[PDB]
């Protein structure tokens, strides 16, 4: 269920970061980490935030009403 | 349900007052202060410097309760020296150390490049 | 944070931390016998009837129920209701008298039997408080 | 200049890295707590919903919008809303945000703050605008769609403290560290075999000269250099967030003193 | 645009009296939903 905006703890945007990492692990084939990092989501509060987010949403949309 | 509004924080209650001074009951030229919304982030700063003044005898703040806002101040002055004023050169001392460091940075600032 | 208790950081649930929904959903159908005597879904004024709840019913449309989107609290009538006595007696459900939150879906339907059947779902958004377990 | 003293090491549009000297570690904390608190700032504190089709409901929508950064520029020509004399909101105390995305194709339709639309008189002020940061130019995803699907609201976004509520945070992590060799002794490490071997050390210790073995403890010595590091949300550039905060101190400090000044 | 019940099968916008039983008009479901206010809620975004 969607990208949280702002980590929890510390308040960066991840918001907009979401699209971008699924992009870098598929099309650049990069491991979870370094797609962590070349989003600047150099602490691990802002790393657990995407590395661990579970997007129900397309299961949702996927709902035919 | 029994949660108070968060501008309870920062914003005074119609009776609240922001300084609250009372004498000391213990000893003489003492003084207990009372600051109605606002925190360590006050408390800290002014406590700190008050022991930077040689005329100061005691200096300390508490917050009795983390759901109100509200803190107190102890001050003992030297004979001769009235607590608030020793409060409002503290006051004044950290304003001009604040004004210099807004110069300091922003002289910094203008420097860098990206 | 002593004897089992714990600090949580407000500014992390502010961004959402432990943050839940939470759903209730209140039946009715319209009587279980009667072959002239029928139960109705209506907003109940006057006619004698004397036995309401209120709890305001005014929150109701004029088939006895609540539109999605209405913010109910206290003991608002979510469902209007009477039993036909021979003027009549009112069978309206209030919403629990502890609870609020918005109604967020109503469903009219018939039972096999041919019963004109509700269902009526209320939400509200749980932020984690001071005794709350985790 | 005077008392306390300032050396940028490293500064973008998102962060600053400095050296803050000659400066009581009451004033470093009491200023890094004003940024994180107390600088206010602009964010969605009303959502008006006309149509949700959506897959998300109305509340949980609404704290999402509430989340994303707004312009903070011109806040000081933004008057709080309790201040000002209108009935509820307009132009001189809120922005008005529009919200209006249907589900045209087939594939899934995202929704992003770029989607919002200023709809009130800014008046010149440099506010309200949402803040991207997005190489697409897309910024923060508020909601995905389906075909039939449609969201229609209204945002009033008014002026705000992080003290109440965390959306009103310039803030984002402030790294803060003082006496990176323990010279203080204002820490007692934990270890195994060796504290030193066991305690990886601190970037700053370049920017410091080692305790050195054969010296007797420094009892007298008080921490004076700060290394600070402040992370910008957006809403308003980093050199905005420390001079603000140092502003807001100030002006905290100055209510004080009225204060004594009116009893 | 008087919306009074959608149907829960086909999403199709529809209204009847109670004289008119349940039931769906081109899709024939007696599922129903009913239509949301147009009294418009208002959230704090926190
Ligand atoms: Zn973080
Ligand atoms: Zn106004
Ligand atoms: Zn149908």
């Amino acid at each position: 269920m969607i990208v949280p905006v702002r980590c929890f703890s510390c308040g960066k945007v991840v918001g907009d970061k979401w699209e971008s990492y699924l992009n870098l692990l598929q099309e650049d084939e990069l491991d979870e980490g370094t797609a962590l990092s070349r989003l600047g989501l150099k602490r691990y509060c802002c790393r657990r935030m995407i590395l661990t987010h579970v997007d129900l949403i397309e299961k949702f949309l996927r709902y035919n009403p | 349900m029994n949660a108070p509004d968060r501008f309870e924080l920062f914003l005074l209650g119609e009776g609240e007052s922001k300084l609250k001074i009372d004498p000391d009951t213990k000893a003489p030229n003492a003084v207990v202060i009372t600051f109605e919304k606002e925190d360590h982030t006050l408390g800290n700063l002014i406590r700190a410097e008050l022991l930077n003044d040689r005329k100061v005898l005691f200096a300390a703040y508490k917050v009795e309760h983390p759901f109100f806002a509200r803190f107190k101040l102890r001050i003992q002055t030297t004979e001769g020296y009235d607590p608030k004023d020793a409060l409002k050169n503290a006051c004044n001392s950290i304003i001009n150390k604040l004004g210099a460091l807004k110069t300091n940075f922003e002289t910094e600032w203008n420097l860098q490049t990206l | 944070n002593q004897e089992d208790s714990m600090i949580m950081n407000q500014s992390s649930i502010d961004r959402g931390l432990f943050r839940s929904l939470f759903f209730r959903s209140y039946m009715d159908q319209e009587k279980k016998y009667g072959m002239s005597i029928t139960e109705t879904f209506e907003k109940p004024q006057r006619t004698n009837t004397l036995r309401m709840k209120h709890g305001t019913y005014d929150k109701l449309d004029d088939d006895g129920l609540i539109a999605p989107g209405v913010r109910v609290s206290g003991e608002d009538v979510i469902i209007g209701k009477t039993t036909p006595i021979s003027s009549k007696r009112d069978a309206s459900t209030p919403l629990r008298s502890t609870e609020n939150g918005i109604v967020d879906q109503v469903l009219v339907t018939t039972n096999q039997d041919g019963l004109k059947f509700v269902k009526v779902r209320v939400r509200t958004t749980k932020i984690p408080q001071i005794g709350d377990k985790f | 200049e005077e008392g306390p003293q300032v050396k940028i090491r490293e500064a973008s549009k998102d962060n600053v890295d400095f050296i803050l000297s000659n400066v009581d570690l009451a004033m470093a904390n009491s200023l890094r707590r004003v940024m994180i608190a107390e600088i206010p700032t602009l964010a969605i504190d009303s959502v008006e919903v006309e149509t949700n089709t959506t897959v998300l409901a109305d509340e949980f929508i609404a704290h999402r919008l509430g989340l994303i950064p707004l312009q903070s520029m011109d806040i000081e020509q933004l008057e709080y809303s309790r201040d000002c004399f209108c009935e509820d909101h307009c132009d001189k105390c809120s922005v008005v945000l529009t919200l209006q995305a249907f589900g045209e194709s087939e594939s899934t339709t995202n929704v992003y703050s770029k989607d919002l639309v200023i709809v009130s008189n800014l008046m010149g002020r440099n506010i309200g605008h949402p803040i991207i940061q997005d190489k697409e130019g897309n910024g923060v995803l508020i909601c995905k769609l389906r075909k039939g699907q449609e969201l229609k609201l209204t945002c009033v976004a008014k002026k705000g403290i992080a003290k109440e509520h965390a959306k009103w945070g310039p803030a984002a992590a402030i790294e803060f560290e003082y006496d990176p060799w323990n010279k203080l002794k204002h820490t007692d490490y934990w270890y195994e075999q060796d504290s030193a071997k066991e305690w990886p050390q601190s970037k700053n210790c370049e920017y410091e000269d080692p305790p050195n073995e054969g010296d007797p403890f420094d009892y007298k010595a008080q921490a004076d250099t700060f290394y600070m590091n402040v992370e910008s949300v957006g809403s308003i550039p980093v050199d905005q967030v420390v001079v603000r905060g140092i502003d807001t101190l100030q002006k905290k400090v100055a209510s004080i003193l009225l204060a004594l000044t009116q009893m | 645009a008087t919306l009074k019940y959608i149907c829960a099968e086909c999403s199709s916008k529809l209204s009847l009296s109670r004289t008119d039983a349940v039931r769906c008009k081109d899709c024939g479901h007696r599922i129903l939903l009913k239509a949301r206010t147009k009294r418009l809620v208002q959230f704090e975004a926190r």
